[PDB]
């Protein structure tokens, strides 16, 4: 299925996952495509935070639902 | 190649950013903007969007080429449309933002007050009393986009967009009206019978396919369900006029929200920019922009997304 | 005076408003009848959308005019 991540960059990222995909593979698959460390990422939806040990089925997000990555520079 | 330019995306801009790739595959409404701006020869909302539905209209001048529509945000939510920073939004409001400050902005012109932008149609109001039989005198009102109510739906059988248009158009009976004959024969309230019809049509057509109802429990719900709409679209059904003049639209454009009642994404199926040996026929290459990325897309994939707003054109 | 509002059904309401009446206070009479909570009305005449603090006046809406309801589609 398709989803797609709205970075606040000014890209909106469109992701091939899976739902039994987990986030850390979710943020993997971004870094790919934008070369972002996943340490960095943090994927929202519904306006909540999203754990890296979780499936997206875990959160119910479906075909082209939309997940907002914010990125945490420390 | 066919490909248009992107538009970046800063803080939850997908409603504007997918309004203008609609827009920009609309020639009538370039040419009436170019024609509109040419009285001019940075806060005349219709050259800047001339500036950004110019350049999306053509094939991206460089490589996978980005542009940046914060120049069109900033001037509108100075003063008309105040939006909180990063709110989502609807794509069908800052249509008809766009439409106002143009209607506005033509309005205060002294050469182009009488020009109307192509998207410019008429809707008739016909009324007439049940208990009196007196019909009412035929009213006429603007319309910039046709807000469709999306009828229930049939058992497997699929919604038509067409289904959608004679719903609009349906006569209906209304209660509680108010009845000058009545009245003299106090104030006497009857109920009437009222139907809408297009009286001139647009140019350039936009049809608003309603996908946020209200359901009975008093809760917002969001139609998901196909609506079939077709690549070439006839008019004449839906007419006041007895007049035939054939009324064919072309689709231009799709815009297509994802997401459920209270957010999500927008994205526009469009067509590309005509070739440069003949830029005066359309292109039958269509195109996907979600924000920044531009990706070909196919006629089919075009006609099986779940439409918002789509952008007609006559022919 | 009265004015007409169609609705998200497509079917059409009679509503009791006045020419210096403001624009939520239309919502408001539209939640009377309809349950939408103004905040999330959008009212379209004429191809304009009404804004709040404006009176019927202000938009030249005479008597039995037909307003539009539409809800807000958000999407960032
Ligand atoms: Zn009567």
């Amino acid at each position: 299925m398709q989803i797609f991540v709205k970075t606040l960059t000014g890209k909106t990222i469109t992701l091939e996952v899976e739902p039994s995909d987990t986030i850390e593979n979710v943020k993997a698959k971004i870094q790919d495509k934008e070369g972002i460390p996943p340490d960095q990422q943090r994927l929202i939806f519904a306006g909540k935070q999203l754990e890296d040990g979780r499936t997206l089925s875990d959160y119910n997000i479906q075909k082209e639902s939309t997940l907002h990555l914010v990125l945490r520079l420390r | 190649k066919g490909l248009v330019p992107g538009l970046v995306n800063l803080g939850n801009t997908a409603f504007m950013n997918s309004l203008l790739q609609g827009l920009s595959a609309c020639p009538a409404f370039i040419r009436w903007l170019e024609e509109f701006t040419s009285q001019y020869s940075h806060q005349y909302l219709s050259l800047t969007l001339l500036h950004l539905l110019k350049a999306l209209s053509c094939q991206e001048v460089t490589d996978d080429e980005v542009l940046d529509a914060s120049c069109l945000l900033d001037v509108l939510r100075m003063y008309r449309w105040q939006i909180s920073s990063f709110e989502e939004q609807d794509a069908h409001e800052l249509f008809h933002v766009i439409t106002s400050s143009l209607e506005d902005e033509r309005d205060g012109s002294g050469s182009h007050w009488k020009s109307q932008h192509p998207f410019h149609g008429r809707l008739t109001s016909n009324m007439v009393c049940k208990h009196c039989e007196h019909q009412s005198p035929v009213r006429f009102d603007t319309f910039d986009s046709l807000s469709l109510s999306i009828p229930a739906a049939t058992w497997g059988h699929p919604l038509t967009l067409d289904h959608c248009l004679h719903h609009f158009i349906s006569s209906e009976s209304v209660r509680d009206v108010v009845c000058d004959n009545c009245t003299k024969i106090e104030h006497q309230r009857t109920t009437f019978v009222k139907q809408l019809k297009l009286g001139k049509l647009p140019q350039c057509l936009c049809i608003h396919l309603q996908r946020l109802s209200w359901s009975s429990h008093g809760t917002p719900l969001k139609r998901h369900e196909h609506v079939q709409f077709n690549e070439d679209l006839s008019m004449d059904e839906y007419k006041y006029h007895s007049n035939a003049s054939t009324y064919l639209f072309r689709l231009m454009a799709v815009v297509v929200h994802h997401g459920d009642m209270h957010s999500g994404h927008f994205v526009t199926y469009r067509r590309s920019p005509p070739s440069a040996r003949n830029p005066l026929s359309t292109s039958n290459q269509w195109l996907w922009v979600s924000d920044d990325t531009v990706r070909k897309a196919s006629l089919q994939e075009v006609l099986s997304s779940s439409a918002y707003l789509l952008f007609y054109e006559r022919v």
